[PDB]
RNA sequence: UUUGCUCCACACAAUAUAGAUGGAUACGAAUAAGGCGUCCUUGUGGCGUCGCUGAACCAUAGCAGGCUAGCAACGGUGCACUUGGCGGAAAGGCCUUGGGUGCUUGCUGGCGAAUUGCAAUGUCAUUUUGCGUGGGGAUAAAUCAUUUGUAUACGACUUAGA
RNA sequence: GCAGUCAAGCGUUCAUAGCGACAUUGCUUUUUGAUUGAUGUCGGCUCUUCCUAUCAUACCGAAGCAGAAUUCGGUAA
RNA sequence: AAGCUCGUAUCAGUUUUAUGAGGUAAAGCGAAAACUUUAAAUAUGUAAAAUGAAGAGCUUUUAGUGGGCCAUUUUUGGUAAGCAGAACUGGCGAUGCGGGAUGAACCGAACGUAGAGUUAAGGUGCCGGAAUACACGCUCAUCAGACACCACAAAAGGUGUUAGUUCAUCUAGACAGCCGGACGGUGGCCAUGGAAGUCGGAAUCCGCUAAGGAGUGUGUAACAACUCACCGGCCGAAUGAACUAGCCCUGAAAAUGGAUGGCGCUCAAGCGUGUUACCUAUACUCUACCGUCAGGGUUGGAUGCCCUGACGAGUAGGCAGG
RNA sequence: GGAAUACUGCCAGCUGGGACUGAGGACUGCGACGUAAGUCAAGGAUGCUGGCAUAAUGGUUAUAUGCCGCCCGUCUUGAAA
């Protein structure tokens, strides 16, 4: 859907003679609290068998994008799973936010490697900080000083049937 | 140019259940196999 | 990778003087003019000066960028086509019956007649194209020049004179006999 | 017009204001073609009556014109 | 919105006019296609003449006058990729297709009429470039059509008429134009302009 | 996906990599250490023959050749640091093929060696050619009818197809001999050579053109100056 | 065959309509390009301008559109005629000449409308078929029966006969 | 096919917890090239059509393919 | 169905609480995995809090019935592969309706007569009601694909295309190209007419080297020549190898002419995914009406009358009114 | 440092257009507005107006058009044929 960032805080559940659990906490990408909360189960049981009885979630927050209208390249480490094994993926995402990088990402990984929401973990999103930085080509080729590049073939519209004059793709 | 006949892609029924009856006896062998 | 942009250079030498509109291409150099249709290309032209011309290729993949430098190296040709042209030198050779080349005219065209090729009573006729000549070398044994100013038509003159005289229902290791495209070169080779 | 790459908000507005942009805009046959379509459908059934009357009138001396000449 | 919609055929895609005219016409549209010949098919012409190939073939075995008729025309191949878009076999589709004509050519008395496009089935504004197409003359030329030089050399001297046609009214446009500048300064043409005419 | 396939070629020899520049560095600094006398000298095209003669010619002293930046990085290309002082101004002045002679003997001794010494060898493109060549009409002999065509035996019939090839020769095989219909000069004297003509002289084996070492300059581990002599 | 047949005009009938209700409003080609205008040393030319929807353009006021008085201009437009061309793809239509005849909302005036009662398609289009008038025009064949045999199961075919 | 031989790889990661592609003993078997047919309820003819997995005819590719003849292969009903 | 009893009755195809069960190996923490104390519940019993329920128990009686097919789950035994024997639970039978073009076992949903609204499953180029919607990617098939698939051809092959993982080399110069070098014992040793790196069998050595195999191939009768292994100059900038995944081609199939349902579709009208809008079932909501049943009222056609609520599939069979 | 806006939620906030329905038949009830009189949208539609009074609405019938609909009964087996 349209991603939104969680926070999300749990611990033990807490018993006699057992004080100050450990605090787990992690950043969720989903579209509410509702999956965000059942995704963060489902994580914790995977990094250790912690059952959603045996745990209490102590916190969700939502975490807006800082300064959300600034462009910035973000490098995101992955891990999804297949009918083989499970792979780990580096991927390069020019974007204003945390959120649009991870939307991208899923769309992404969809469309090439068919993957799903619920088989693909997000491991860290990062914006990177310096221009040199970068790996990608398909990231680096957008930073070159004074970029300009046309439209070819623009492809109009039309709210009718039928038209009276040839169109032209110009731009 | 003698243009030779092409494959039907017009599934049948039977061959649709009889796949689906194939398919149902695969995954039972897999997990009897995979408990022996 | 989808690069955004991708550019070849064309050099135009100091005496010719290159026309482009709509993807057809006309070139005309000391030696005259030759036209090229590109619309089948998707490419745009551009010209900072009298002396280079880019060729650009916006947000293309493999296949787009690998027609580039295929339209370059076909202006190229043309450039030099127009300023040097183009010289094949073919060799006949024979072990008994001897290849009879001349050039006649029959309905009013430039034919290539070849006679008694391994003793044929067949006559074979091989069309000139137009804007190749043929001519028969001095002081040399059995050797046809052809020289144009489209690389395309003489090489394709050659390659249908030599393929006109092929070797049928025989051992190729022992029958010699053909006309083989010795050198290629162009009309001026100062050194 | 000329802009620093990543300019904020009032750097792009003070640009902008000495690029004069809107008065570029204002100027063209696109924005003009623009402004008629949004007046043609303001017109009142009134109004679109004197339009009649007045391309009646201007099509008098139009026509008249264009047989002298 | 007109009584009769005459549409230039050429440069559209096959299947998306036919969906388009079948859609009018069974809406109570009267349609005439012109230039058949001119219209294209995505795909490469050796797949789209397989295809023809493989319809070429299909025919009822004892006896071959029953079976399907392979019309070889580009007018009646677009035809037949309406009528499969059509409910033929009803008298609502019956007087559907009663209410469309195809043409070879524009001739009379379309000629001198008006032509339109659809847009979303041309192929400029379908294909992507690059996309390989293929051309209705040719493909019928190639499975059997014997009258492309005669609507070729028709339509070259329809052409010519129309270019001159063209000229006179290129040359009364301009001295019309001429006419209205003359009149901007006035003051009928200061109120026009104030209500947008 | 649509990729060159590299030539799969199973032989001895590995490309020795970083590790071998590293030891050219170390032996270049060990002989510049423990000389005195360090010469650059030029040696573009020099057979491996050659090489050894003057390898030989010393036992004290020590030649080193290997590649141009490595050597002028050991040398010093900087002021911000430099084995010895004024490096940099012999560094600059080296131009190609990259020649180091370390000893402790007389610069006039080394001079006059480097002055008198000369070899006649394999002509080469784009120079001058001593002595021009033209093939005669008759079978077309190895050498090229300079020694007694009665005594050698003329040219093998493998080698015609690369003549008519690559030489741009018109050849033909009779009774298995290489002949040609008129004679065929190669080059005048004084003529820029072409890399073919080259060849072609090199594929006769007339070699003619006179080699020597050239040396551009030194340098002393006891005045620490660069002296220009020009000896070619 | 008791003015039969046919083409025009008005005059009323009947007929039934895959569906009028201001106008189907004409370059060609390209789309990694074009249209229009202007200029020159005339072309793959220079300069200017346009697109980014027909949301246009043209038409469009008057008893469903009456009857009259003028002004300005000599334009716009319809009808019955006429001049000269052009169009064969299914031309059956386009353009032009001259005079006559109307209208003109380009502008200013003067009379009428009501009662269809607060809406009712509120009847205005065009296909065909008949009957009556007055304006003209033209005066055949086919089939059976008979006959031939280049034909033939019967039909059909093919010959001949004032 | 049997047992193998190592493994390209794989096996919950795990080299002989275990698998396992592709490649390598012996068979009717003795050497010098000796003598050592099934089918009964199917089958005939005629005759139409279709397939190509092509016997011939057409065109090509290779092979000590000199020529001749042939072999293997490709398109092709 | 008829009687008798009672109805703060009597229960329940449900959960929880306490008491058991494969203790199978993840508890953690013990005398040095061999100890022997614990733990969320997949999956059944007993006995006592949750939720629901107006009918329950007993005694006499009457009809019809007396096969199975398909699937899920667990289990035991098997084959080249299919699979067979059990137990449970569903679907169908007696069953219409929407959808999957079509249909025994697929997806929705069970049915009085109607009206309006909303939906399920499935869809929205045209046939055909409904976006030739919006967005990000992938693919071009010389008979793509639009599916039965966590199935068979399927193990792989491809100089198609995309995105990745790990190795690597690189401006003290990478990849590709041109031009140079490519040396000496040595024509190493054995058989051969001859065999000098290159018809043959054995270690494959030593020196000088930037670097040069007792040689990667062509080539001669033997040589020679070229070549590549390796190093250098040339110009300047990232390049290579092995694997992984996605889509595409191959991954064999005959015989009347035919099928994603058809047309047709290629920045799709294909494939993956996201967001909305829209279409319509005898389903859901509301209303009217018919009937059945039920609960209240009725001393002033009572076999009735009034008020209210809920329901309505059906073979054999049963009961009732016509 | 000071705001604004988005998003999500709430209102026993206000207001416009469209569609289907009008069951019931004296009063009784619960309320709302009013000092009261009384009025009201509060236990289910009334008010005003027009045309026609007959084939006009409607019924019946024959056809046409759109979509749908396989030929009945018996008998077998799960079931179908």
């Amino acid at each position: 859907a349209h991603f939104k960032e969680y926070q999300v805080i749990g611990r033990r559940l807490p018993t006699e003679s057992v004080p100050e659990p450990k605090l787990f906490r992690m950043r969720i990408f989903a579209s509410n609290e509702v999956i965000a909360k059942s995704r963060y189960w489902y994580f914790l049981q995977k990094l250790h068998k912690v059952k959603k009885a045996s745990g209490e979630i102590v916190s969700i927050n939502q975490i807006n994008e800082a300064h959300p209208t600034k462009v910035k390249n973000f490098g995101v480490w992955v891990r999804y799973d297949s009918r083989s094994g499970t792979h780990n993926m580096y991927k390069e995402i020019r974007d204003v936010s945390r959120v649009a990088a991870v939307e991208t990402l899923y769309q992404d990984m969809a469309a090439r490697h068919r993957a799903r929401f619920r088989s693909i973990h997000i491991l860290k999103v990062a914006e990177i900080e310096k221009t040199a930085d970068v790996k990608r080509q398909y990231v680096k080729q957008f930073l070159t000083k004074d970029l300009k590049f046309p439209l070819p073939h623009r492809v109009q519209k039309s709210t009718k049937t039928f038209s009276y004059k040839r169109p032209s793709t110009f731009y | 140019m003698r243009v030779r006949k092409r494959q039907s892609r017009r599934t049948s029924t039977k061959l649709k259940e009889g796949i689906k009856k194939k398919a149902s006896a695969h995954r039972k062998k897999e997990k009897k196999m995979a408990k022996k | 990778m989808k690069y955004i942009q991708t550019e070849q250079q064309i050099e135009v030498p100091e005496g010719v003087t290159v026309s482009i509109k709509s993807r057809i291409v006309k070139v005309v150099g000391p030696r005259g003019t030759l036209t090229k249709n590109l619309k089948h290309i998707d490419v745009t032209f551009t010209k900072v000066n009298n002396q280079l011309i880019k060729v650009a290729v916006h947000n293309g993949g493999r296949k787009h960028v690998a027609a580039l430098r295929t339209v370059k190296s076909l202006v190229d040709n043309m450039i030099t086509g127009v300023t040097k042209g183009y010289k094949y030198k073919m060799r006949y050779v024979y072990a008994h019956f001897p290849i009879n080349v001349n050039i006649v005219e029959k309905d009013g065209a430039k034919f290539i007649e070849v006679r008694n090729f391994l003793g044929d009573k067949k006559i074979r006729n091989v069309p000139v194209r137009d804007g190749v000549t043929i001519e028969f070398s001095t002081n040399v044994k059995d050797e046809i020049v052809l020289s144009g100013n489209s690389v395309e038509d003489v090489s394709q003159n050659a390659a249908d004179l030599q393929q006109i005289c092929r070797v049928r229902n025989k051992d190729i290791r022992k029958f010699l006999d053909g006309i083989y495209v010795s050198h290629k070169g162009f009309i001026t080779e100062d050194l | 017009f000329a802009l620093p790459r990543g300019a904020r908000t009032a750097t792009v507005s003070k640009k902008w204001a000495a690029a004069a942009v809107c008065e570029k805009w204002a100027a063209s046959s696109w924005a003009k073609k623009i402004a008629q379509r949004e007046r043609r459908a303001a017109l009142t059934d009134f109004e679109r009556f004197q339009v009649m009357v007045l391309r009646k009138q201007k099509r008098y001396t139009v026509k008249k014109a264009l047989a002298k000449a | 919105v007109e009584p009769v919609v005459v549409i230039d055929g050429k440069g559209h895609l096959v299947g998306r006019l036919a969906s388009v005219v079948a859609k009018q016409l069974l809406n109570g549209q009267k349609i005439v296609v012109v230039r058949a010949e001119e219209l294209n098919i995505s795909g490469e012409f050796f797949r789209n003449k397989l295809k023809y190939h493989d319809f070429l073939r299909k025919a009822t075995a004892f006896n071959k006058t029953r079976g399907p008729f392979h019309f070889r025309a580009p007018s009646r191949i677009f035809y037949k990729a309406l009528r499969g878009m059509v409910s033929h076999k009803t008298a609502r589709g019956k007087a559907a297709l009663e209410r469309l004509k195809v043409f070879e050519g524009i001739p009379p008395p379309y000629d001198k009429k008006k032509r339109v496009v659809v847009p979303q089935a041309l192929r400029v504004l379908r294909l992507k470039p690059g996309r390989k197409y293929t051309t209705l003359g040719k493909l019928s030329t190639s499975v059997g059509w014997k009258y492309e030089d005669v609507v070729a050399k028709l339509e070259a001297k329809r052409k010519v008429s129309s270019a001159e046609y063209y000229a006179k009214k290129r040359a009364f446009t301009k001295k019309v134009a001429s006419a209205n500048a003359t009149a901007a300064e006035s003051d009928v043409a200061k109120q026009l302009a104030a209500l947008g005419y | 996906r649509s990729k060159r396939s590299k030539l799969v070629t199973l032989a001895q020899t590995d490309k020795k990599g970083r590790e071998n520049k590293e030891r050219i560095f170390d032996e270049v600094r060990e002989a510049l250490d423990t000389y005195r006398y360090v010469w650059v000298l030029h040696l573009d095209d020099v057979r491996t023959p050659v090489l050894q003669e003057i390898r030989t010619s010393w036992a004290g002293s020590k030649l080193i050749m290997g590649k141009r930046k490595v050597l002028q990085k050991a040398l010093g290309e900087k002021r911000e640091e430099e084995y010895k002082e004024n490096l940099y101004q012999l560094s600059k002045l080296c131009s190609g093929v990259t020649g180091l002679l370390f000893t402790d003997e007389d610069v006039n001794t080394v001079k006059e060696y480097f002055k008198s010494y000369v070899r006649s060898d394999y002509s080469r493109p784009n120079t001058k050619a001593p002595l021009t060549f033209t093939i005669p009409e008759g079978i077309v002999y190895s050498r090229g009818g300079q020694i007694p065509a009665e005594e050698d035996v003329p040219m093998i019939h493998s080698l015609e197809p690369t003549m008519r090839n690559k030489f741009e020769i018109p050849t033909k095989i009779k009774a298995g001999k290489i002949t040609i219909d008129s004679p065929y000069l190669v080059c005048t004297e004084g003529e820029k050579l072409d890399v073919r003509q080259a060849l072609i002289l090199k594929q006769f084996g007339i070699a003619a053109s006179e080699f020597k070492v050239k040396v551009s300059a030194y340098y002393d581990n006891d005045s620490s100056t660069v002296e220009s002599t020009n000896i070619n």
